[PDB]
RNA sequence: UUUUUU
């Protein structure tokens, strides 16, 4: 049973979304640094800024910067203990998605001889990992000040009995079947990244897609708002 | 009476590589893709010789030991033929894939990597070809082998020939024989050399028609 | 009397050993080597002989020979000299001054990723190549950049070496039909230009197709 | 109902294929003798053979010839494996699951018209009123004239 | 001795080109014929 | 994985399906030493090398030569052999030999001198083929003999020994152990010191039970038991270099 | 140490792009012309796409099963890059390539529930067919995702696994002489359409070759069935697309994997009639 | 649930 009366399991209607709430500015050792929380999907980000290039000198790219991506989530995530060593390919991919979509849009002209690196630490994973982790590297970049084109904002959507679904949960995706997580940079709609493993029929597709868009836009008319209050709070304290 | 089974042999399928070979023995099946004289790293810089390398993978599983001590036999087979002082500093990969083991792995690929040398067109000092014979409890050899064939006898022997004065270049063992079974497997195998490098010369010529 | 010139139409194997009857020595091409009084063959192909011998094969990878018309690519520059990807073992140099008419005051305009037509002075086992963009008496006789608008695109040796002979028969109709102008580069590189796409397109698919 | 394994045809005699006299050795040759089957419409195989015969001095000869199925598999091959682990043909509406495979039952064994083939007779002299004083048992090759 | 190719049997022209179609192209092809013959 | 023959999936060893009670070795003198039989130079193809001995326990060790503010880096590669002990262990193993790789590290550089050594670096390799006993001391001082006749420079040699604790109602330290007194033991120390420098050099011990003076008690004791130790080793050194 | 492209190719490649024509000849909407070949044994496929092969391989053997999933079989998939196939390919050089194939096939062919799993369990919890599949890239000259999927399906269609049979608690195999191996139960045949994205979505292509692929900025896979149901989309390379060009391109998608599945069905029913008059490799339609 | 051809 998921959605019956027009009620999910978690108690909550097809078009809204978890409870998230974003935290900027925890470590101070680094550059930049966002905590974000969707639900109970815990998510951690930290960006070390445009340093140059420490050692490997011949990677270094004359025209862009260079994004560089690593995904690594805890030990103690789900209930069975998984080792991120010898089981890296899940991870690979998650990575080299992240590279895609930040280097996507960061401005890399800006930056001759850079290197930018961005690493997502998961600490408890309950659905919608990739867009959590999305949703924390963007906060995370935008507290370092690398400017880039647009807010980037990531969510989720299934398709259970005719209906769309947003911002599903870990049962959602595990018993459905459906999943399309898609990211998203909304000033001029354009899709930034789609993934989706399913047996989807083409006449709903259309559908889903926009559900999935409409999430998204419900994203960045949350976080925009913790944003705001950030520098808003930055600039009482400095004139 | 000692004949080979059938044997097919086409040149240039892929397009990518320096050099194509498709070798078909009876039902097994060896293809071999070989690049030139390319770049090295700066770590397997040789003056006087150029470096060698042999991958070879089967379809099956992961690569594992027994593949590297054959990859190894080809190695020494290939430096031993090919003319590598005329070239230094530059790098010949020679890359195996096993489309089809129907028995006797390393004398077809052996023969394909002898006319993939020779259509990517590394200079050589002679061609080389490989054979098998299979001693049975009987004694009665059989020139190569089927599975079952090898898999009944007590004795398997695979010999890699010279075409210049048909000298022996590499031998392979799995059996218990002795030493005047040893000889006549090696004359069997120098009669069956004559006829595979009568096959490369007329591969050869069918090739160059226009 | 065999195995000495006879066969001088016929395809020979690699390492069938011929000799020269008979001080006048002779010179050797490209794919025989000398070994005392008689020359030994290192590559399948057919023996031709004008008055040397030498013998040829459709192989697709260059090796650096002294003095050969060669498109190649610029890869970066250093200070003083470029770097140029020819399709060989290891890439080649070019000096600024060595363009027409270029000093310290004057650089030739020389761009990261465009082709250019030369000819290598120097080319041995010993060292690195290096080519140049100038005649012997000090002129450029169309060497230089290329420009750009052309489509390149990668042959085998021999359709260069059956194309650019005194007698063809595929240059003539294509310089028949319409216009356009080509460039030919020994490493087997073909660059085209004709006014609009579609011919063009159709000059290369007609030059590549055979 | 499963379909034959490979090893089971191999053991088959080769397909091109005549009368080998070699392996004739006990069998006498009646070509020259009439001998007819009657069938239910529609058979690949049959087995049945028969021929009657007046002799000279007014006695009967009567022959019951029956295909030799035990002269192509013999005991502890794996044609015999199958053929003992079936036992019987088994007969639908529809179609029929052999014993035997095609080809043998096709036509290896089953004696169609005008041509040789091996069989296992038995020979009757039998008097007009039909009482029997000898019988014969022999192995033969027979050359039926028709099927009826 | 050498493994040259255009001083083994004989090659054609540097740059050769066809119909007219560009300029300076037609003088250098020309300069490579009489050389040729 | 793929590298190495594989064999069966899963092995025990017969030990523990062994049905005997075998008894404890008794008692002893605390500062009973095992006899020493060391040489150096054993090797050939080595730049330098040391062969140390001692009741049950064997080791060797052997030292590449220098390769190619800048300061010299030793990096030390344990491996103990994979028929020492009872159990057999695994042949890249992993756990326990970094550990005691760490512990090697850790104790040679107050003895190597690195200012002479710049942009280079130093291969130390030990290997234990019967861990009869003190495992770690053993490998620490013949490290120090192979790297000393290696012809590195120096402050001094590295003497190490090691401790053990019997868990009878009256804690004794006991010195230089066997294989068995480790296994009835509760808690073992091993403690190494320059003898001419007077100074430790590292010390690494697993506790299970005791007091703060008892671990002190027992350091001292292991430098006057590595200070009682040195002479042998100095004498093997002077006949090695005698051969040289 | 590949060859680099030049800045003319990209300029006239770009330039032939704006006018709607490629490279050979061919619309936008053409693949090329596909072949498939098959082995001696059962599983052994080879598929050019047009200067791209593609081997696949199918093995099966016995494990114990994995404890959260008693009751049915273990699909394990290798992508492996051979080093013949482009003169990069060095073994661990290319790590990103393999990851980003590597998890797309297996995404695909698993979470599609293509081949079925649940049919293959023996005996519950104790003995389980375990099936490997191995596609190795020969030659590298165009998408490695469309013919790594038609390999891998072909492979599994083609496939026959021998026969056990339970009796209360006795599992007996047999070998391929004593018995003939059954044929694997498959649902549907998902594949997989690449599309490539020019100068910011502007210009729609499918089936990028070589040089193709060096110009492109985007990359975009729909694997789609024949009963037109979408089973994945992965996008690649860094693109920014509206919506209504996947709206546009599952259309297309679909029209493409209905005439593949005509094709391979072209090539089982021929190469099933080759073996049925005495055995050989079955070639295949080409078209 | 014999019995003869399939």
């Amino acid at each position: 049973l998921l959605s019956d009366q027009g009620y999910r399991v978690d108690g909550r209607r097809a078009g809204e979304l978890r409870k998230i709430q974003a935290r900027m500015g925890v470590f101070a050792q680094a550059d930049g640094s966002a905590y974000i929380e969707q639900g109970n999907t815990k998510a951690l980000a930290v960006v070390y800024g445009p340093h140059e290039i420490r050692g490997s000198r011949a990677r270094a790219l004359p025209d862009r910067a260079l994004v560089n991506c690593q995904y690594s989530s805890a030990t103690f995530s789900t209930g069975e203990r998984k080792r991120r060593p010898h089981g890296d390919r899940k991870s690979c991919e998650m990575g080299l998605q992240l590279r895609q979509t930040f280097e996507a849009a960061i401005l890399t002209q800006l930056h001759p001889r850079s290197q930018i690196d961005i690493y997502v630490q998961v600490l408890q994973a309950d659905g919608g990992t990739y867009a959590a982790c999305v949703n924390a590297a963007t906060l995370a970049v935008l507290d370092a000040g690398i400017p880039m084109r647009d807010f980037v904002c990531a969510c989720s959507a299934g398709f259970v009995d005719g209906t769309a679904l947003a911002d599903l949960s870990h049962v959602e995706e595990a018993a459905g079947g459906p999943q399309l997580a898609l990211a998203l940079l909304p000033a001029s709609g354009q899709i930034a990244l789609l993934e989706m493993d399913a047996r989807l029929h083409e006449d709903h597709l259309e559908r889903v897609l926009e559900a999935a868009a409409q999430a998204a836009r419900d994203v960045h008319t949350l976080l925009d708002r913790v944003v705001r209050q950030h520098v808003r709070e930055a600039s009482i304290l400095l004139g | 009476g000692c004949s080979l089974r059938h044997f097919a042999c086409e040149q240039n399928l892929l397009s990518r590589p320096d050099g194509s070979a498709s070798f078909l023995q009876g039902d097994t099946s060896v293809l071999a893709g070989v690049y030139g004289p390319a770049e090295v790293k700066v770590s397997k810089e040789i003056f006087n010789k150029a470096t060698l390398e042999v991958i070879l993978r089967p379809k099956i599983g992961l690569p594992g030991v027994a593949e590297k001590s054959r990859e190894r036999l080809i190695r020494n087979t290939c430096e031993a033929v090919v003319l590598g002082t005329l070239h230094p500093r530059t790098s010949i990969t020679v890359v195996l894939q096993v489309v089809s083991d129907a028995g006797s792995l390393l004398a077809c690929c052996l023969n394909a990597a002898c006319m993939a040398l020779v259509d990517a067109g590394v200079p050589m000092r002679a061609l080389f070809c490989g054979v098998a014979c299979a001693l049975d409890s009987d004694g009665t050899l059989v020139l190569d082998p089927t599975s079952k064939q090898e898999k009944e006898a007590r004795a398997v022997l695979t010999f890699a020939l010279d075409s210049v004065e048909r000298k022996l270049l590499m031998s392979s063992t799995k059996g218990l024989y002795s030493d005047t079974e040893l000889q006549q497997c090696l004359a069997a195998a120098q009669a069956a050399s004559q006829h595979v490098f009568r096959f490369y010369r007329e591969s050869l010529q069918r090739r160059y028609s226009k | 009397a065999r195995a000495a010139r006879t066969v001088l139409g016929q395809v020979v194997l690699p390492g069938e050993e011929l000799l020269l009857p008979e001080r006048v020595r002779v010179v050797c091409g490209p794919g025989l080597r000398r070994c005392g009084d008689r020359l030994l063959v290192t590559k399948c192909g057919r023996l031709r002989h004008k008055e040397v011998y030498w013998v040829d094969s459709q192989q697709k990878r260059y090796v650096p020979v002294k003095g050969d018309h060669v498109i190649g690519i610029v890869t970066a520059k250093s200070g003083d000299i470029f770097k140029v990807d020819v399709g060989g073992s290891e890439p080649a140099s070019l000096s600024y001054l060595s363009f027409e008419g270029a000093t310290k005051r004057n650089r030739p305009n020389v761009q990261v990723g465009d082709l250019i037509y030369g000819q290598f002075v120097v080319a041995n086992k010993d060292m690195e190549p290096e080519m140049v963009c100038i005649d012997s008496c000090g002129r450029a006789n169309g060497m230089g950049v290329i420009g750009q608008d052309g489509l390149l695109f990668k042959v085998t040796l021999g359709l260069i070496r059956k194309l650019l002979a005194p007698d063809c028969e595929i240059i003539q109709e294509v310089g028949k039909l319409y216009p356009l102008e080509i460039v030919f580069g020994m490493n087997g590189r073909i660059w085209v230009k004709a006014k609009t796409i579609q011919q063009t397109l159709i000059l290369a698919n007609i030059l590549e197709a055979c | 109902h499963q379909p034959f394994s490979q090893a089971v045809l191999s053991f088959l005699p080769k397909m091109p294929w005549s009368i080998t006299e070699k392996d004739m050795k006990n069998r006498e040759d009646l070509r020259h003798l009439c001998i007819c089957s009657v069938d239910p419409p529609g058979c690949t195989d049959i087995n049945d053979a028969l021929h009657c015969r007046e002799l000279e001095n007014g006695n009967l000869e009567v022959g019951v010839h029956i295909a030799d199925v035990s002269h192509f598999i013999r005991p502890g091959n794996a044609l015999d494996q199958e053929s003992a682990r079936r036992g019987t043909t088994v007969y639908l509406c529809e179609k029929r699951i052999d014993m035997v495979p095609e080809l043998l039952s096709s036509n290896l064994c089953s004696l169609k018209c005008d041509v040789d083939r091996l069989a296992f007779s038995c020979i009757w002299e039998m008097n007009h009123n039909a009482e029997i004083l000898k019988t014969k048992f022999t192995k033969s090759v027979i050359n039926s004239k028709a099927s009826l | 001795e050498e493994q040259s190719f255009l001083l083994c049997e004989d090659l054609l022209y540097g740059r050769m080109s066809f119909r007219g179609f560009n300029p300076e192209v037609e003088k250098l092809m020309l300069q490579m014929n009489a050389k040729h013959k | 994985d793929h590298r190495r023959i594989r064999g069966p999936e899963e092995s025990q060893p017969p030990q523990l399906y062994a049905a005997d009670e075998e008894e404890a070795p008794g008692t002893r003198d605390p500062t009973r030493l095992r006899p020493v039989y060391a040489r150096a130079g054993l090797l050939s193809q080595a730049k330098g090398s040391a062969y140390l001995e001692a009741g049950g326990t064997k080791v060797l060790c052997a030292v590449s030569g220098p390769r190619q503010a800048l300061r010299g880096r030793l990096l030390c590669d344990f491996r103990r052999a994979p028929f020492a002990g009872r159990r057999r262990r695994a042949p890249p193993g992993g756990c326990e030999e970094r550990e005691l790789a760490l512990a090697l590290q850790e104790a040679l550089e107050p003895a190597v001198r690195l200012g002479r050594y710049p942009r280079a670096q130093l291969e130390v390799s030990a290997l234990l083929l019967e861990d009869g006993g003190s495992a770690l001391a053993a490998a620490l001082t013949a490290a120090a003999l192979a790297l000393a006749d290696a012809g590195v420079e120096m402050y001094d040699l590295v003497v190490g020994c090691g401790l053990s604790l019997a868990p009878g109602p009256a804690p004794t330290w006991l010195l230089d152990p066997t294989r068995l007194e480790e296994e009835r033991a509760a808690a073992g120390l091993t403690v190494a010191l320059m003898p001419v420098l007077n100074q430790v050099a590292g010390l690494l011990g697993s506790g299970e039970g005791g007091l703060t003076e008892s671990w002190a008690e027992a350091v001292r004791l292991g430098l006057e038991g590595c200070q009682r130790l040195y002479p042998v080793l100095q004498q093997s050194l002077v006949r090695a270099a005698r051969r040289r | 140490k590949e060859t680099p492209l030049s800045n003319c190719e990209r300029r006239f490649l770009l330039r032939a792009i704006e006018e709607k024509k490629r490279l050979d000849g061919r619309q936008t909407y053409d693949y090329r012309n596909i072949r498939i070949s098959f082995g001696t044994d059962y599983g052994c496929c080879i598929v050019e796409l047009g200067k791209t092969r593609v081997l696949g391989q199918v093995s099966c053997e016995l494990v114990s099963p994995k404890l959260n999933r008693a009751t049915e079989g273990i699909l394990f998939f290798n992508l492996e890059l051979s080093q013949m196939a482009a003169p990069a390919f060095e073994p661990g050089r290319q790590s990103d390539l393999l990851v980003k194939l590597n998890r797309l096939m297996e995404r695909c062919l698993r979470n599609s529930k293509c081949i079925d799993t649940e049919s293959l369990c023996v005996v519950a919890g104790e003995k389980v067919w375990q099936i490997r599949v191995d596609l190795h890239l020969l030659n590298h000259d165009g998408n490695i995702i469309d013919a790594a999927s038609i390999a891998a399906i072909v492979a599994l269609c083609h496939f026959r696994r021998p026969d056990v049979s339970v009796q209360g608690d006795e599992v007996t195999l047999y070998t391929p002489e004593e018995r003939d191996p059954v044929p694997l139960s498959i649902h549907h045949m998902p594949i997989c359409v690449s599309f490539a994205f020019f100068q910011q979505g502007t210009y729609l292509l499918v089936d990028p070759n070589e040089r193709e692929e060096r110009v492109m900025d985007g990359l975009l896979v729909i694997a789609m069935n024949k009963h037109r149901e979408i089973c994945t989309i992965q996008s690649s390379g860094g693109i920014m697309l509206l919506k209504d060009q996947v709206l546009r391109c599952s259309k297309i998608a679909g029209v493409k994997v209905a005439e593949i599945t005509e094709l391979i069905l072209k090539a089982l029913e021929n190469d099933q009639k080759v073996r049925k008059e005495g055995g050989k490799f079955g070639f295949a339609e080409s078209i």
